[PDB]
């Protein structure tokens, strides 16, 4: 059982209620200016975890030591405000995530938690980390109790996803000691086996294999076992 | 084009092949050109770089930098002939007995060349591969794969006659074996398998030994996010996808309550 954060400050409870309710643009408009004025009036004074550039934190800075912007909650505002909000909240479960698991350092996790880029490509990157959450999550049946797998698991993921975008097809290899794999593999049919005969000249080789599905993606074949060989000619110039 | 005719020495086929492929070989050390190019309107050929899916580990141990070449739209298999020809372009444009008209510095060796075919051939081919043989910088020769395929019922293979195959084929008197097994793990993103490799073979469907190498390969979310992304796309587009509320208490309610609560001390 994984330990959840629940150290929720002001504007990440804020987050976490208008995220179950709000259903409009008026929604946001009307609960900003709630908080607003409360904040005017001088009615509240609420807590923030420290490093936050969202809109609202500002707002809250200036409500405590000393007077407040008039904001005006028009156009799209509203809405960066709350996303603002999200963001930070979001990026606090994940770093709370890795580095309580001791998969990671806020210093490896740089690159997914920059404020200085743009909203749209802060977001981007929240999905970045989550997808490598998914990644974690979906090996963890299988290397179970393997902190050192996780954490370099978790290590090529963040190498790979700060190069790369979220969309490409790539085959993450991990490697993993025998022992530590035993009861998945021993006693169980492999979906291919495979036999390379070769000499020194290692280019040179026949090769045997055994499939439970086809190993060619193209061939068109219009229980069965797929059997293919690869055999080869040295020719000199 | 001039490719079967009298004009294909003439007009230089080989040539003008290994220098379309050296182009992307000196552009992917680089440049990703997300564009298979066309070679012939029908055909296309993509390289593979990086830690990019590559189609020959479904076949083979080795994950090299690699041309593959298929017919233009899963992925669609060249005749058996078309490929032979153009596995034939490959090998005469990398052969330096070979006059050349346009290229006038040495040939590079360019990365392997492997081309997708339609079995339809007496002996069911669905590859063929050329890969050169390089002494320093100096080629020598190709290597030319095959790789046939085939389904049925039963099976029969000797682990003696491969080694022999092998041996009465390329004249050697020893020779030794690498295995590899793959286990499928979880299926339904989201593929994982176990690939694991050893040295040497003694027995046909050995089950790998722990000193084996192995790798793990791997190829409504929560309502948080899902709202995250919803502002996010709305913010973007000006059309918000709106999530419906978990809450019987509206946006405001939640909001004027949250604050009643905090004013109480």
């Amino acid at each position: 059982l994984f330990k959840v954060r629940s150290d929720l400050d002001f504007a990440e409870q804020l987050w976490c209620k208008m995220s179950s309710s709000v259903i409009s643009y008026q929604d946001l408009v009307k609960c900003f200016t709630l908080i607003i004025q409360s904040l005017q009036r001088g009615d509240i004074q609420p807590w923030l975890h420290s490093g936050s550039n969202s809109l609202l934190s500002k707002l809250i800075h200036q409500s405590y030591h000393g007077t407040m912007d008039t904001v005006s909650l028009s156009g799209t505002i509203p809405v960066q405000m709350l996303l603002e909000i999200g963001l930070d909240k979001l990026k606090k479960d994940y770093i709370s995530f890795f580095i309580g698991q001791e998969l990671a350092s806020l210093n490896h996790l740089e690159y997914f938690i920059a404020p200085s880029v743009d909203i749209q490509e802060q977001v981007y990157r929240v999905q970045k980390l989550h997808h490598i959450l998914e990644i974690l999550v979906s090996c963890m049946p299988f290397i179970k109790s393997q902190h050192e797998l996780l954490f370099s698991l978790t290590q090529i993921c963040i190498k790979y996803y700060k190069q790369n975008p979220l969309d490409e097809q790539h085959i993450f290899q991990l490697p993993v000691r025998p022992t530590a794999v035993k009861n998945l593999y021993q006693s169980e049919k492999p979906q291919k086996w495979r036999v390379e005969i070769y000499s020194g000249q290692k280019k040179i080789k026949t090769v045997w294999q055994l499939s439970d599905s086809s190993p060619i993606d193209h061939l068109n074949f219009h229980r069965i076992f797929f059997t293919n060989m690869v055999t080869c000619s040295q020719v000199h110039f | 084009g001039p490719l079967g005719s009298m004009w294909e020495r003439l007009n230089c086929a080989a040539e003008d092949f290994y220098s379309r492929l050296l182009q992307k070989f000196n552009e992917e050390k680089k440049g990703i050109r997300k564009d298979p190019f066309l070679y012939e309107a029908d055909v296309q050929v993509q390289l593979i770089s990086k830690g990019q899916p590559n189609p020959l580990k479904n076949i083979l141990n080795e994950n090299d930098i690699v041309f593959i070449v298929e017919k233009v739209p899963g992925p669609l298999a060249l005749p058996v002939g078309k490929a032979r020809q153009l596995i034939g372009l490959y090998t005469m444009a990398h052969n330096p007995n070979m006059t050349h008209l346009k290229i006038n510095l040495p040939v590079t060796a360019l990365p392997p060349l492997w081309v997708r075919c339609d079995s339809s051939d007496p002996e069911g081919t669905c590859w063929l591969g050329a890969e050169l043989i390089t002494t320093n910088n100096s080629i020598t020769g190709i290597v030319l794969y095959v790789v046939s395929c085939k389904a049925d019922k039963n099976y029969s293979v000797n682990l003696e006659n491969l080694k022999n195959l092998h041996k009465k084929r390329h004249h050697l008197s020893t020779v030794t074996s690498k295995g590899f097994a793959q286990y499928e793990l979880f299926k339904s993103q989201t593929a994982i398998a176990l690939d694991i490799s050893w040295s040497p073979v003694d027995e046909i469907l050995q089950i790998p030994p722990l000193s084996s190498t192995a790798t793990l390969n791997i190829k409504h979310l929560y309502r948080e996010l899902k709202f995250l992304l919803v502002l996010a796309d709305g913010l973007r587009t000006g059309v918000t996808e709106w999530l419906e509320p978990l809450e019987a208490k509206s946006a405001v309610e939640l909001v004027q309550e949250f604050l009643n609560d905090l004013n109480k001390l």
